[PDB]
């Protein structure tokens, strides 16, 4: 047959999802994990569709935005591969971790 | 259960293409899903904690979007 | 007769429900008559503002109605209502196109 | 009782984006993007206001107290205009009576 | 016949003595002693401030308090905030 | 009689002078009585912990008195006390020791 | 009577500063880069200061100022009025 | 003749300045410098001499933190110099610039 080289599936991949805006990870499993996450710091909680979709929007907001900084910091070392040692160097940055 | 590996390979390389992340490394995905977990946690909590103190058992938007500006994430088109 | 202080300012923004929040907001004991006047009408100038070039952005992708992306990428590409809102989310507003050099391929 | 009555600032997003835009609309998301954009500068402003008063004593925001909250979250030419648009909308209003 | 400006700094004081009774303060650092309460007054009052706001509430309560508190403390320092915190509620409402 | 309210409360930290500055400070409408209490005991309680902690810091360094330099060991050398105080510079404080391992030369 | 004072953080000084930081090594293009750092970083906190001078009706800037600047700026510093 | 090898000396001057706190710019230049930077916003302006070592505070401790963000990007890099590109990318992280 014919195949892309390694790479060019990615690139497109990007320019997909950098021009468009639906939340790009699946709904259900997010709000189970929500609930999970919500049980430790109280029991039988309920939640509002929207407030589960805030909490999504954001953490999907969020991570795009590390990534972003991760990228930036994989280029820095001569690379093009984000590995975890770029993540922590940005959130160390960034102020979440010392 | 342990819905964190509901947050699939495939979703992260997505949010990493937004990202505009070319290559991906193996050891990222259960990274990312460390961070989440971290972020939710730490917004879950103070939002619930806003809850709670209304003495509300339901969960609203607004909790969540005053703990994102407590947390400095402030967020746009949920109220507030 | 009656005429909405807004009116007597040249705003739409509602001159009234500003001085009212402001003295229910906690954020002092008095509210010169002035005040709500001056903020009503900077909040209106930002708001044009944005929606001058969010309108601009909807033309532009043969739109007539602003979706959530036309403000992000209104906001964004203006450097100064980047900087002002630098640590806001807008919501179903995705991301500039950025792709560094170094990753395109040739 | 119908509801409770939830205000909003959408009917003046509209009289607004009709000015600058006869011919364009906005989806009620979008709407609701600018509302939370109202409330947040809103606030910002009230705030460096509110102690711009207590650090110089005063009991009381003066239009003054709103200029200067603005000269100082707003950046360079933001400022320069929502100054400008401001201190028009005062005079305006002052020699209306 | 000078302003008359306050401070905390015989409070600074006054705990030094009950922790480390035999050591003591330079100005400096009593200043930054003095910058730290005001910080987390401010810091608290604000939140408790909002917490009221957000539930159409007029009066801040000891309530509002204890939730600025669990909201900007860190997990042990919050759990001992709260505990002193209720402690000096309750030994001042039975005392009298 | 004459009794202060802090002296009920069993604290150092002026319950009086916490309550005005609420009032004063246009927080709300009105304010608890529970509250200039509630605030001032939390306040005492994290100036106690900061002053423990940088106390000992004054001892190891064979000092009597405590100088920022033992506030910023106390503060920075606590993880909890750090997230608080993470966006406060505190002057004459001066940087823990660290230097990088890669840094260090291998011998 | 100096218009150009940028240059009296001398490379000395700001190597010092970097070796509080836990720098080794200091290519010299950095000197200038730090200087200009630093311009924007005091012209910020400044801005802001004056502001809150003028505010006032003030001729003279005040320790208070720059705190009101520096915790603006996300800044905050303890032990000059805080 | 006597000489210490390169990076030993610097290596000292650290475990020097890190166990120390006073400021390391000397005072008239920065005061100086402040004076100039006050004119651009008000002439014949006047200043407190505890603004003047608030700032010098503030500006010292600020730079001190870069430092140590820009050596930790140098480091991911396989480096030990700081370079522009250092802090360049540790302002880029922080939200300094874009
Ligand atoms: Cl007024
Ligand atoms: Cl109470």
């Amino acid at each position: 047959p014919h195949r892309y080289r390694p790479g060019t599936v990615a690139l497109r991949e990007i320019r997909r999802y950098q021009k468009s805006t639906e939340l790009l990870i699946r709904k259900l499993p997010f709000q189970r994990l929500v609930r999970e996450i919500a049980q430790d710091f109280k029991t039988d909680l309920r939640f509002q569709s929207s407030a589960v979709m805030a909490l999504q929007e954001a953490c999907e907001a969020y991570l795009v935005g590390l990534f972003e900084d991760t990228n930036l910091c994989a280029i820095h070392a001569k690379r093009v591969t984000i590995m975890p040692k770029d993540i922590q160097l940005a959130r160390r940055i960034r102020g979440e971790r010392a | 259960r342990d819905n964190i590996q509901g947050i699939t390979k495939p979703a992260i390389r997505r949010l990493a293409r937004r990202g505009g992340v070319k290559r991906i490394s193996g050891l990222i995905y259960e990274e990312t899903r460390g961070v989440l977990k971290v972020f939710l946690e730490n917004v879950i909590r103070d939002a619930v904690t806003y809850t709670e103190h209304a003495k509300r058992k339901t969960v609203t938007a607004m909790d969540v979007v005053y703990a994102l500006k407590r947390q400095g994430r402030t967020l746009y088109g949920f109220g507030g | 007769k009656a005429k909405t202080r807004s009116s007597r300012a040249g705003l739409q923004f509602p001159v009234g429900r500003v001085h009212r929040l402001l003295r229910k907001g906690n954020y002092s004991e008095r509210v010169g008559a002035g005040a709500p006047v001056y903020l009503a009408a900077v909040l209106e100038y930002l708001t044009a503002e944005i929606l001058e070039l969010a309108g601009n952005a909807a033309r532009d992708n043969k739109k007539t109605r602003i979706i959530p992306r036309h403000l992000q990428l209104a906001i964004r590409n203006d450097e100064e209502l980047n900087k002002l809102l630098g640590r806001v989310t807008i919501a179903q507003g995705g991301v500039l196109p950025n792709i560094q050099a170094v990753l395109l391929p040739k | 009782r119908k509801r409770s009555r939830k205000e909003s600032y959408s009917i003046y997003v509209y009289k607004v984006l009709k000015q600058v835009h006869p011919d364009t609309g906005i989806s009620s998301k979008a709407m609701g993007i600018m509302n939370s954009f109202v409330n947040d500068i809103f606030e910002r402003i009230a705030g460096e206001a509110s102690r711009l008063a207590h650090y110089n004593k005063r009991s009381t925001i003066t239009s003054r107290e709103i200029q200067t909250a603005v000269r100082l979250l707003l950046p360079g030419e933001l400022a320069k205009h929502a100054v400008s648009e401001g201190t028009k909308a005062v005079t305006k209003y002052t020699s209306a009576k």
